[PDB]
């Protein structure tokens, strides 16, 4: 957020140059260092309005990470390591389920101080669980799908 | 068959009728409608079966494999009409029989073909030799090629016998 500000005294304010200079904007409230802060955006012009002149084609240039996307999201590993992910996210899992077995009974309530005796909140298995299945996910149908891909089109 | 509440089915004649039926039924190979009839056909009970015995019994033996127990020597007591089912079923079961035979065993000299191709004669055995192309010397070599297309339970790189592996894959992560 940047906003631009013109600086006065009090002095200026009573006279009645201060309000002039607060006109035509749209407000929005900050406070990163307390009231005194407050006091003095207040008095100024109150959070400035700003907008960005851009067209389509200079965004596009700012979108892509590079050009190298192309072969990169094409591009595998070595098939031992795949194999491996999946093989040590499953060990992981295994651990877990034990806690979810307690846990189903409830887990559906408010408060983590709570839920930490009640449905073994003290290390969440729901969370363990969720985050292990949605990496382990993504990462195995992309890397089977690229090499699977490339074979047909080359041989 | 049955009808209403009850309309008494029960004909002197219905004993009959029901085995030309069900003989039909064996010699065009529908085995299906040969089961899919019987359910519906209380009312057959009455009737007793001396009739309906060569029909349920040959059907039987066919069933376990039996080759010397799917006579046509029973089913020609009436005999009017009864004589034409015997003379095709005999065909029809022979034929399935061979089959059977092509996939079952090595070598076929000439004098046990009678009784595992379920055909009439020896001759017979290499006559279809020819047809089939069995023969092999004075003796077939049916089985090894029958034998050997058999396994499919083997899987060649990239599944494709549940699919193709790319389509397959990429709907893993559409059901998410």
């Amino acid at each position: 957020v940047i906003d631009a500000f013109r600086l006065i005294n009090a002095n200026m304010m009573v006279l009645g140059h201060e309000p002039r200079q607060t006109t035509s904007n749209l407000g929005h409230l900050n406070k990163p260092s307390i009231q005194a802060l407050i006091h003095g955006l207040n008095r100024h012009y109150y959070s400035i309005t700003i907008n960005y002149r851009k067209n389509e084609l200079e965004q596009k240039m700012l979108l892509n990470l590079h050009k190298k996307s192309w072969m990169e999201g094409l591009t595998l590993q070595d098939y031992s390591e795949h194999c491996k992910h999946n093989e040590s996210v499953v060990k992981e899992m295994l651990e877990l389920a034990k806690n979810y077995n307690k846990a189903v009974e409830e887990e559906d309530k408010m408060t983590p101080e709570q839920l930490a005796i009640k449905n073994v909140g003290k290390q969440d298995p729901k969370r363990h669980l969720e985050e292990h299945v949605d990496v382990l996910m993504t990462s195995n149908i992309v890397q089977c799908l690229a090499a699977m891909l490339d074979t047909v089109v080359f041989k | 068959y049955f009808d209403y509440k009850e309309q008494l089915p029960e004909s002197a004649y219905m004993h009959q009728l029901l085995g030309l039926n069900l003989l039909f039924l064996l010699s065009q190979n529908r085995v299906a409608e040969f089961h899919t009839e019987l359910e519906r056909l209380p009312a057959k009970d009455i009737q007793t079966n001396v009739y309906i015995k060569h029909p349920v019994s040959l059907e039987q033996y066919l069933m376990e494999g039996s080759y010397n127990k799917v006579f046509l020597a029973k089913g020609n007591i009436p005999a009017e009409s009864y004589t034409f089912f015997i003379d095709i079923l005999l065909d029809t079961i022979r034929d399935e029989i061979a089959g059977c035979i092509e996939k079952a065993y090595e070598k076929i000299l000439f004098a046990e073909a009678t009784r595992i191709l379920f055909f009439s004669t020896p001759k017979k055995m290499t006559d279809y030799a020819k047809k089939r192309g069995w023969l092999l010397g004075p003796n077939n070599y049916y089985s090894f090629a029958s034998q050997q297309q058999k396994p499919e339970d083997s899987t060649i790189p990239s599944t494709e016998l549940a699919r193709q592996v790319i389509e397959y894959a990429r709907q893993l992560e559409m059901i998410v």
